[PDB]
RNA sequence: AGCCGGUAGCGGGCGUGGAUCCCUGGAUGUCCGAAUGGGGGAACCCGGCCGGCGGGAACGCCGGUCACCGCGCGCGCGGGGGGAACCUGGGGAACUGAAACAUCUCAGUACCCAGAGGAGAGGAAAGAGAAAUCGACUCCCUGAGUAGCGGCGAGCGAAAGGGGACCAGCCUAAACCGUCCGGCUUGUCCGGGCGGGGUCGUGGGGCCCUCGGACCGAAUCCCCAGCCUAGCCGAAGCUGUUGGGAAGCAGCGCCAGAGAGGGUGAAAGCCCCGUAGGCGAAAGGUGGGGGGAUAGGUGAGGGUACCCGAGUACCCCGUGGUUCGUGGAGCCAUGGGGGAAUCUGGGCGGACCACCGCCUAAGGCUAAGUACUCCGGGUGACCGAUAGCGCACCAGUAC
RNA sequence: GAAUGCCGGCAUGAGUAACGAUAAAGAGGGUGAGAAUCCCUCUCGCCGUAAGCCCAAGGGUUCCUACGCAAUGGUCGUCAGCGUAGGGUUAGGCGGGACCUAAGGUGAAGCCGAAAGGCGUAGCCGAAGGGCAGCCGGUUAAUAUUCCGGCCCUUCCCGCAG
RNA sequence: AAUCCGCCUCCCAACAAGCUCUGCGUGGUGGGGAAGCCCGGGUGACAACCCCCCGAAGCCAGGGAGCCAAGAAAAGCCUCUAAGCACAACCUGCGGGAACCCGUACCGCAAACCGACACAGGUGGGCGGGUGCAAGAGCACUCAGGCGCGCGGGAGAA
């Protein structure tokens, strides 16, 4: 429920939009509308937990992004990050997107 | 930044106008906040003092009243005739006061 | 530079201030932030004495007004110190 | 005090080094204590002699500071 | 040539050996405040470490230093908070209007939040849209209350084109080459960094043959005019008279590139301050103008088909933007799902198809013309103390 | 000329209601320009699980002394919590801090949220709770467990001995 | 980790004593000291300072019993040991030295606090004497102490 660490997408906010009748293409009289309200579209945010250099990395990233993680992971084998922590591995996968 | 004054103490002036009008006398004081001079023996009043120290028998003393700096003309030491002041540049080069009729300087 | 002579303003002028010579305990007016400690020092870097106590208060300065306007004296601190037994600090004895 | 004076000051102030001008400090600081306990007693009639003296001790102070910001 | 603020007085001082005062630079600058050693009920309190002071080890004081976050190899750089209005982005009402009301309106307004800076945004066509055409963007006029949109109600309301202001275009990613580093799955490897190369729509680039060998020039840096932060010179009137006072009245003059205006005891071109016209910076700021550097910029065929920005285009679903409220609904944007290709590739010209054209998406920057007015100045058929700012006065005060 | 208009001024009601507990006063002496109202004395009355004394909040010089009476005081005023000025608040042991923790607050780690922000074990802050060493008397116009006197005590540092 | 604590077993001690701590009394010593009378002070006074009774809700206290609704934390303190260090360090006694910051006036059931007022209202804790009334913090009077409530003087109708 926030944003890809991968793509940056994050809510928006949309309309809700209620319709009544039945449209001009069927032959009807046309739709009304009988409410519009804000409400909003989230992401779809999930976990993926990968091992690189020895270490377990998560990443909150929406599914459209999750084998974007995957790729990081392969090119980080052309760097050195043995003994770093998490955190800075973390930092260092997202400084290669 | 600073009042200008086209006399000081303690030239010579002419009194040019005022009941005091063609009195020739010295600066004794300049007050530029009030852009006002003090001449000797002009502009005389009476003030009363209290019995006091300062002032025993009390009565009154006289006091030489303020005149508005305009009212007042500097006399020039060489030819001796009331003038406008102007302004002239030596080598120097410091400035200094001149007068207008002949150029002699006033200081 | 802070000195002695920075913390040590003025000899405090009173009647209970003078009822102390006779036994040693000299009153001054010293600076509000400066402590025990260091008055100590300085009465005995300025006036050539051992000071074996010190006390000190604050003095609050009074409100007082000029016609429309009101406003307060400034904020004073009291130091009384007490010399060695047999010493004096003659500049006070005055009187 | 008088501008020739003032000059003066400075001229010698600006050939004393940290130290000297630290105890010169010190004791002028000494003797303005001395007229502040004159000026409560009502015995000093000449209390310009403050004013002059305190800005004898910035001045002091001012040379002092520029000795030693090099 | 006076001066020690408003502010006189007491009591004392200073200045032509140039003071007060005005401008620039510097020094000092308690404590709080982003407040940042730590704590805290802001302006208080309590510490570590190094050095100093005291007779000084306990105690205290002085100087230095010590928050957290980001980036970069414990070190360094940056961040934090504030600013009247203006600006952009992220969120975002209602009264009201529709003479009720729900779609619609008010309005993407008020307001909250983040960020920017002297501006901000936008910007060098995957544009427009019918001209066989135009050629970044911004801003003004116009097109036009047109085209359209709309419980086709109330209402809402473009763009192209024309006239103007200003004017300017650049840097990358990838192909290919080189080098360093490290992974294991050992080399014609894969990955990461840096350098070279390359930047386009008459398609451009790479690579391989083939011929051919100085002008441009910054938006960066240096210098300098110019300007700002104090200032300065500046023409020409006397007498009489009434009057407390002349500048009024009278006599006789004079100046004017100056007869704007304000003072002076009343009504003054010539008394004062000025005005016209000129002059002026050691120091700091500015410098879009002038000059100089540096960065950077540069051929033609022919072949090869290597590269040309991906969870992207594209399609579907849900929405937003636009004049477009589901409409025949394209375009631009994207929350969900599916998901390409590298020019014989792709997007667009209002469903869709064909034809004919226009353009080159999925990286970034870019002055100027535009907005505002805390600040300074100039000017009012603007106010003149119940007016004009809430405040002409010690007011965001008293209360 | 009217908007129960707005701001200000000034009337009427009117020398009227009232002068704030029905605990209550009288006289003599003094001071003073002035005295029912200030000071002093005597008599009278009222409170006395308070209407007396101590402490904590809160208030912030109102405390003490001198001088003064325009206004403030529901009258008067020579008086005053009022005007002007000078003085007055002294701690190793009392209270708080250089100690502890409570609710709660904040908050390394960590979690969450369009932004602002919301959580959050430890830690930290947080008291009228825990902890901690001073009693009696004297002195000032005004402070006193603070000054002084007597008799006690606590912590820290350094040293000696065991 | 532990010699501490917890658990098991044996010995002895136990409603004792012992060790320890607090209260109260005494205690070298230092103070105080009435009425009355003279002008807050002097005197009283070389003041005396003793006996008996009553007696707390306070103290010894972390006392005891009963009950159910089952009644903070952490530091100070003591003990255990770890790194370390064991010429140190800690404990005990003594001696010398050192000991900071802020508050302290005054009002405080009220004329100084909250109520626009010197307002019959509101404001938490402690002390609150004596006699009598069965008791009491009730009631009457009264001590110490504090007041007569910041308009009065008359009159004697509704
Ligand atoms: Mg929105
Ligand atoms: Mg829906
Ligand atoms: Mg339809
Ligand atoms: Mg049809
Ligand atoms: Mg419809
Ligand atoms: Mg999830
Ligand atoms: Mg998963
Ligand atoms: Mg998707
Ligand atoms: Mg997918
Ligand atoms: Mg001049
Ligand atoms: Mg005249
Ligand atoms: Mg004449
Ligand atoms: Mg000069
Ligand atoms: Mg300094
Ligand atoms: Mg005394
Ligand atoms: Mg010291
Ligand atoms: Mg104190
Ligand atoms: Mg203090
Ligand atoms: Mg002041
Ligand atoms: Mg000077
Ligand atoms: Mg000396
Ligand atoms: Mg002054
Ligand atoms: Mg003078
Ligand atoms: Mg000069
Ligand atoms: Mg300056
Ligand atoms: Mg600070
Ligand atoms: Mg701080
Ligand atoms: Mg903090
Ligand atoms: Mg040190
Ligand atoms: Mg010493
Ligand atoms: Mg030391
Ligand atoms: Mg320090
Ligand atoms: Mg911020
Ligand atoms: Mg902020
Ligand atoms: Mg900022
Ligand atoms: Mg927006
Ligand atoms: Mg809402
Ligand atoms: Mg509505
Ligand atoms: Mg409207
Ligand atoms: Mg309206
Ligand atoms: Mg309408
Ligand atoms: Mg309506
Ligand atoms: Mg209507
Ligand atoms: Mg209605
Ligand atoms: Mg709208
Ligand atoms: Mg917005
Ligand atoms: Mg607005
Ligand atoms: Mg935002
Ligand atoms: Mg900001
Ligand atoms: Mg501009
Ligand atoms: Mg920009
Ligand atoms: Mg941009
Ligand atoms: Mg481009
Ligand atoms: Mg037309
Ligand atoms: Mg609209
Ligand atoms: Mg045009
Ligand atoms: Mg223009
Ligand atoms: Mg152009
Ligand atoms: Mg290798
Ligand atoms: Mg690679
Ligand atoms: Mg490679
Ligand atoms: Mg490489
Ligand atoms: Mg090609
Ligand atoms: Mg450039
Ligand atoms: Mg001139
Ligand atoms: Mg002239
Ligand atoms: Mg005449
Ligand atoms: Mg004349
Ligand atoms: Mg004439
Ligand atoms: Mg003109
Ligand atoms: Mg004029
Ligand atoms: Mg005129
Ligand atoms: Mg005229
Ligand atoms: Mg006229
Ligand atoms: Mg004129
Ligand atoms: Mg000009
Ligand atoms: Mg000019
Ligand atoms: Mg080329
Ligand atoms: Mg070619
Ligand atoms: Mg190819
Ligand atoms: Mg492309
Ligand atoms: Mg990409
Ligand atoms: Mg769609
Ligand atoms: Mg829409
Ligand atoms: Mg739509
Ligand atoms: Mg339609
Ligand atoms: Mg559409
Ligand atoms: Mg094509
Ligand atoms: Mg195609
Ligand atoms: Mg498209
Ligand atoms: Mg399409
Ligand atoms: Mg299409
Ligand atoms: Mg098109
Ligand atoms: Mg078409
Ligand atoms: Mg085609
Ligand atoms: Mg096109
Ligand atoms: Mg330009
Ligand atoms: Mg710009
Ligand atoms: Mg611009
Ligand atoms: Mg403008
Ligand atoms: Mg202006
Ligand atoms: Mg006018
Ligand atoms: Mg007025
Ligand atoms: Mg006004
Ligand atoms: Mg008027
Ligand atoms: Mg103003
Ligand atoms: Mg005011
Ligand atoms: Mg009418
Ligand atoms: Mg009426
Ligand atoms: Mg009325
Ligand atoms: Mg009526
Ligand atoms: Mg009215
Ligand atoms: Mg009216
Ligand atoms: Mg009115
Ligand atoms: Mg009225
Ligand atoms: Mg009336
Ligand atoms: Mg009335
Ligand atoms: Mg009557
Ligand atoms: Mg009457
Ligand atoms: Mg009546
Ligand atoms: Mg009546
Ligand atoms: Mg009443
Ligand atoms: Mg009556
Ligand atoms: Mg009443
Ligand atoms: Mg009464
Ligand atoms: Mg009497
Ligand atoms: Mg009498
Ligand atoms: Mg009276
Ligand atoms: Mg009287
Ligand atoms: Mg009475
Ligand atoms: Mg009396
Ligand atoms: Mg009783
Ligand atoms: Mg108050
Ligand atoms: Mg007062
Ligand atoms: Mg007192
Ligand atoms: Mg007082
Ligand atoms: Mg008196
Ligand atoms: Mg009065
Ligand atoms: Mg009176
Ligand atoms: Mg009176
Ligand atoms: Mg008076
Ligand atoms: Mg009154
Ligand atoms: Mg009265
Ligand atoms: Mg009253
Ligand atoms: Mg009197
Ligand atoms: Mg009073
Ligand atoms: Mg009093
Ligand atoms: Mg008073
Ligand atoms: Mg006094
Ligand atoms: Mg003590
Ligand atoms: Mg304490
Ligand atoms: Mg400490
Ligand atoms: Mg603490
Ligand atoms: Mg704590
Ligand atoms: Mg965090
Ligand atoms: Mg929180
Ligand atoms: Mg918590
Ligand atoms: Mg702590
Ligand atoms: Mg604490
Ligand atoms: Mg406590
Ligand atoms: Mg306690
Ligand atoms: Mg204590
Ligand atoms: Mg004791
Ligand atoms: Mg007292
Ligand atoms: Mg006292
Ligand atoms: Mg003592
Ligand atoms: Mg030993
Ligand atoms: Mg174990
Ligand atoms: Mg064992
Ligand atoms: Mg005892
Ligand atoms: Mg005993
Ligand atoms: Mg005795
Ligand atoms: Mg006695
Ligand atoms: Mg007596
Ligand atoms: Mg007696
Ligand atoms: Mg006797
Ligand atoms: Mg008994
Ligand atoms: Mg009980
Ligand atoms: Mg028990
Ligand atoms: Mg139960
Ligand atoms: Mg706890
Ligand atoms: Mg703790
Ligand atoms: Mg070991
Ligand atoms: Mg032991
Ligand atoms: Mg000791
Ligand atoms: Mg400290
Ligand atoms: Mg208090
Ligand atoms: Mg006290
Ligand atoms: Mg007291
Ligand atoms: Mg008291
Ligand atoms: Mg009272
Ligand atoms: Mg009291
Ligand atoms: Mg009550
Ligand atoms: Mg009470
Ligand atoms: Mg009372
Ligand atoms: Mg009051
Ligand atoms: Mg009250
Ligand atoms: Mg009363
Ligand atoms: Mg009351
Ligand atoms: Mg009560
Ligand atoms: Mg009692
Ligand atoms: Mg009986
Ligand atoms: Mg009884
Ligand atoms: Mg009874
Ligand atoms: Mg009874
Ligand atoms: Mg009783
Ligand atoms: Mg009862
Ligand atoms: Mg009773
Ligand atoms: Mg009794
Ligand atoms: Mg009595
Ligand atoms: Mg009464
Ligand atoms: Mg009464
Ligand atoms: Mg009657
Ligand atoms: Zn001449």
């Amino acid at each position: 429920s926030k944003v890809c660490e991968i793509s940056g997408k994050r809510p928006i906010v949309a309309n809700s939009i209620q319709r009544r009748g039945k449209a001009k293409r069927e032959g009807g009289v046309g739709k009304k509308t009988t409410g519009i309200s804000k409400r909003r579209q989230y992401p779809n945010l999930q976990k993926v937990r990968v091992r690189v250099a020895g270490q377990e990395i998560t990443f909150r990233v929406a599914a459209s992004h999750i084998p974007k993680v995957y790729e990081l992971v392969e090119r980080a084998k052309g760097l050195k990050l043995e003994g770093l922590s998490p955190k800075e591995i973390k930092k260092e996968l997202l400084k290669l997107l | 930044m600073r009042v200008k004054m086209h006399v000081k103490k303690g030239d010579t002036v002419l009194v040019a106008s005022g009941k005091y009008k063609g009195r020739v006398g010295k600066v004794k004081e300049v007050l530029p906040k009030k852009y006002a001079v003090i001449v000797e023996g002009v502009n005389i009043v009476k003030k009363a003092v209290r019995v006091s120290p300062k002032y025993p028998q009390g009565g009154f003393i006289e006091k030489e009243a303020p005149l508005h700096a305009s009212k007042v003309r500097p006399i020039c030491p060489a030819c001796g005739k009331p003038t406008r002041v102007r302004k002239k540049f030596l080598e120097n080069g410091k400035k200094i006061r001149v007068c207008a009729k002949c150029g002699g300087a006033l200081d | 530079m802070k000195t002695a002579y920075d913390v040590i303003l003025a000899p405090v002028l009173s009647e209970k201030a003078y009822a102390g010579f006779a036994e040693g305990k000299y009153t001054f007016w010293v600076h509000p932030k400066a402590t025990k400690t260091e008055i100590k020092n300085a009465v005995e870097t300025a006036f050539k004495v051992k000071v074996v106590k010190v006390n000190t208060l604050h003095v609050r300065g009074k409100k007082k007004r000029l016609g429309r306007y009101l406003g307060k004296r400034p904020d004073r601190k009291k130091a009384i110190v007490q010399v060695a037994p047999g010493q004096k600090i003659e500049a006070l004895e005055g009187l | 005090m008088k501008l020739s004076e003032v000059r003066k000051q400075l001229e010698e102030a600006r050939k004393l080094s940290p130290v000297e001008l630290e105890k010169l400090v010190r004791e002028k600081k000494r003797e303005l204590m001395e007229l502040r306990f004159q000026a409560s007693i009502g015995q000093l009639s000449q209390n310009h002699k403050i004013r002059d003296l305190k800005r004898q001790i910035a001045r002091l102070l001012t040379v002092l500071n520029e000795k030693r910001r090099q």
